[PDB]
RNA sequence: GGCUCAGGACAACGGUUGCACCCCCCGCGGCGGUCCUAGCCGGACACCGCUGGCAACCCGGCGCCAAGACGUGCGCGCAAGGGCGGGCGCCCGGGCGAGCAGCGUGACGCAGCGACGGCCCGCCCGGGCUUCCGGGGCAUCACCCGGUCGGCGCGGUCGCGGCGCGCCGAGGGCCCGACGCCUGGCGGAGAAUCAGGGUUCGACUCCGGAGAGCGGGCCUGCGAGACGGCCCGCAC
């Protein structure tokens, strides 16, 4: 029964948003051969989703989701290579991207101190992921998405808000 | 930025352990394409004219090639810069000469005189595994030869052993603990051990630790570490079994000889 | 159309030596393919207990 | 001449660059073909010798493409009358361009030459007993030199249907 | 290969990643099934003979002949592209860290090789872009950007990408110094000096980058926006 709730509630949605006709075009997920809808059986898997590795679990909101975003890394046709980072989000203002704080320390060996030093980096944020400013995220290296975009999230750590900002390399 | 492929070598740009001379000339010889690459072999001319003294110049090496008296495999080669590489199979017929091509422990090329029972055969090392045209299963090996049809049991750094009359294999030695390996680049080329531990991280290098018979112990990345038999090597291998000297032992050797 | 002695000399002649290397070239083909042939039966006769994908000829 | 190179852009910050360099012929690009619906006159196409001598075709003129009713597994070669709608701009369909995602009518002979009494998907079998039959486009030509694509069916086609109903 | 350092100040460059977004001549090793006169096919030009223009540079017309040149092509179905073919919380072989490859089947299309057989695949060198860190001075430059920031769709490209176009929303950077201006600014490996810590320089031998009077465009070719290759404007 339960497997028969979520065909249900996927078939809805693909025919909801087929009366929004203000949108100019029909979002798909290309995987997905359109006609299985018209199955009244649930012999048919209609939603697809992939595991990105390295450890990390697919959020349930993905597998059981009612959205298309071609770059997401689980739903997608993006995959994640090279390196891992970590860092905490300074703002959340466009459609499906964010911007990244990094912090790291930069050492002179004339005053044989260091410097607390600063970069930005800008991400693409799917809509499994809810974000405000101060969490942690975890972002993957893929291929350029945007002029500036190079990286997607993966995990997501609530912070406390009205918390002290501080510095914290990551 | 260049507009093509390179064709040129200067001498102070060539690999160190050809043991070219600074004042020789300005040029080196550059190896054409072949089984091996640029950093993981050596040019024919460098053994025909600075290793064995048989020619004094160019030329002589030229022609000595062109009269096909240097066999490769079993294949005259008459290329003057013929890159040559590890367990390759040396022979002159018209001087009764054969040799397999090696590393020492300094981590140089050296050439090991071989008998005739195991001259007609060379240790490859499989790189990898991948579907053809048709999806006609392959491999590969670090000589850039291409198999068809091999065994399923024979999977990804492995050893495999190919009759050089043929090109066919007849048995393989599989990669796991307690088989003797030898080092085939970076600070420890050379040097023959047995592998004690197997440390994967993901996406990036896996490590390999072994022990030498002494009882020294170092560590090398997969990427350069050949299997050369099962417990005991299956090939000769030089004089010293892959035991490399300190410094000290080093100086009272050459005080010795001096 | 139908001192020293001077002639062109003959093209597109077909004598002894063209029909010895056509026909060595036709057996080798043909024996070529028959050891492919073969190596794939055998290989396929092999693997009994795994699966395979390999282009069937058609005709 | 025509470039993809980002040396002649600003910084993200929106700053202007410097130009330390001549235009090289890595980065170039070539006019579109604007493929155009046949609705001296047939099909032409054209090669192009592209980068490592590989070879590039695209389509100037057509009129056939391969159709395929996935749902019942039934294809056929069929022809395309006129483009009715396409999400970028209006111009395109008026002007009958064909590119990747162009929505198309095309004949009804080669699919009601048979099963036009089957029980099959009852939306498609109305199309049939018509004239023409939606269909959308997958291939991209002037790059292959073909338009193919597949019968509309589901979701998808009440949303087109909607839209160019009130029309 | 050789010459030089004009240009260019989040760029070039140095170290460290990646292409599951890529192209690649020679060489080495494999592979080699091609739908519908083959004792061996067809026509030309070059050089050359005759005949000529023009100060030079340049070429004209007629005429028999060759191919490892050009064209056609004997041949056991095969190029590119396109539709369909896995799951029921996650994990526990051709191959991976990673659903990546290949294959079957329904439709299209007949590309390449073949008048002494090579299309195709792998490696190799090389290139293209790309991740992280470093990367001049002036605050008598404090606010700057408007394809500028992001999303959707198509086109073009060897290929990803505001690279370009249409629509949508608004964003992005900054005293941890943005933007602007200046430089008698190519960068590094390194050089001079000398308790230790440091200061100054770095046209020139090796590597990388850029250019061939200034500014643009392009053919050939695997590979050039080539200049001891061609076309245009300007100045000589
Ligand atoms: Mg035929
Ligand atoms: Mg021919
Ligand atoms: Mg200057
Ligand atoms: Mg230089
Ligand atoms: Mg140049
Ligand atoms: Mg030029
Ligand atoms: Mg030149």
């Amino acid at each position: 029964r339960r497997a028969l709730e979520r065909a249900e509630t996927l078939r809805k949605a693909a025919y909801e948003m087929a009366e929004n006709q203000h949108e100019r075009a029909y979002h798909k997920q290309s995987q997905i051969f359109q006609g299985r809808f018209l199955r009244k059986d649930n012999a048919r898997c209609l939603r697809f989703y992939k595991s990105i590795g390295m450890g990390y679990h697919t959020p349930i909101t993905a597998i059981n989701g009612t959205y298309i975003d071609k770059k997401c890394p689980f739903t997608g046709n993006v995959s994640i290579r090279g390196r891992i980072l970590r860092g905490v989000v300074h703002s959340a203002k466009m459609q499906r991207s964010i911007i990244v704080r990094r912090d790291y320390l930069h050492f002179v060996q004339k005053y044989k101190r260091y410097e607390r030093r600063h970069k930005h980096v800008a991400a693409h944020l799917s809509p499994c992921f809810r974000v405000k400013e101060g969490d942690i995220v975890t972002i993957g290296e893929c291929r350029p998405l945007s002029k500036t975009i190079r990286f997607n999230v993966i995990k997501v750590e609530p912070v406390s808000e009205a918390a002290k900002k501080r510095f914290s390399p990551f | 930025m260049a507009r093509g492929v390179r064709k040129h070598l200067k001498r102070l740009n060539a690999p160190k352990h050809w043991l070219l001379d600074k004042m020789g000339g300005i040029w080196a010889p550059r190896p054409t394409n072949g089984p091996h690459g640029l950093r993981e072999c050596i040019p024919l001319i460098l053994i025909l004219r600075n290793r064995l003294h048989y020619a004094n110049t160019y030329a002589e090496t030229s022609m000595i090639l062109q009269d096909k008296n240097v066999l490769i495999d079993g294949k005259p080669r008459t290329d003057p810069t013929f890159p040559v590489g590890f367990m390759d199979v040396f022979e002159i017929p018209k001087v009764h000469k054969t040799f397999r091509v090696l590393y020492d422990v300094k981590g140089r090329f050296t050439l090991v005189p071989i008998q005739s029972n195991e001259a007609g055969f060379k240790l490859c090392r499989v790189q990898k595994i991948f579907l053809g045209d048709k999806g006609m299963p392959y491999l590969s090996t670090h000589d850039a030869r291409t198999i068809r049809f091999p065994h399923p049991d024979i999977k990804t750094n492995d050893t495999i052993k190919i009759n050089l009359k043929t090109g066919k294999i007849d048995e393989w030695y599989k990669f796991d603990i307690g088989k003797i390996v030898m080092v085939t680049g970076g600070r420890n080329c050379g040097r023959i051990g047995t592998i004690q531990a197997i440390d994967k991280h993901m996406g990036s290098y896996t490590m390999i630790r072994m022990k030498d018979t002494e009882g020294t112990e170092f560590l090398t990345r997969l990427c350069n570490v050949f299997v050369i038999g099962n417990d005991s090597p299956a090939v000769a291998i030089p004089t010293t079994k892959g035991i490399r000297p300190d410094i000290i032992k080093n100086r009272e050797l050459r005080l010795r000889s001096i | 159309l139908f001192k020293k002695l001077k002639y062109p000399k003959v093209q597109r002649v077909v004598t002894d030596e063209k029909y010895a290397r056509k026909q060595r070239v036709i057996a080798e083909k043909k024996e070529i393919m028959r050891k492919s042939l073969q190596q794939l039966e055998e290989y396929k006769a092999l693997l009994s207990r795994m699966g395979k994908q390999h282009n069937i000829r058609i005709y | 001449g025509i470039t993809h190179d980002k040396m002649y852009k600003r910084s993200k910050t929106g700053a202007v660059q410097g130009k330390w360099h001549k235009k090289r012929k890595y980065n170039l690009g070539r006019q579109p073909a604007n493929t155009k619906l046949i609705v001296n006159e047939g099909q032409k196409i054209s090669t192009i010798r592209c980068r490592g001598g590989n070879i590039k075709r695209r389509a100037l003129r057509l009129s056939h493409g391969s159709f395929a009713w996935g749902s019942a597994d039934i294809s056929h070669k069929a022809r395309i009358l006129q483009v009715v709608y396409n999400s970028t701009s209006n111009e395109l369909v008026r002007t009958n361009t064909l590119v990747k995602g162009c929505v198309v009518q095309i004949d009804s002979a080669p699919f009601k030459s048979a099963l036009s009494n089957d029980t099959l998907d009852k939306e498609i079998l109305d199309q049939i007993r018509g004239d023409h039959i939606l269909a959308r486009i997958s291939s991209r030509p002037g790059q292959v030199g073909t338009a193919d694509g597949y019968i509309l069916e589901g979701p998808e086609l009440l949303f087109y249907q909607k839209k160019l109903a009130p029309k």
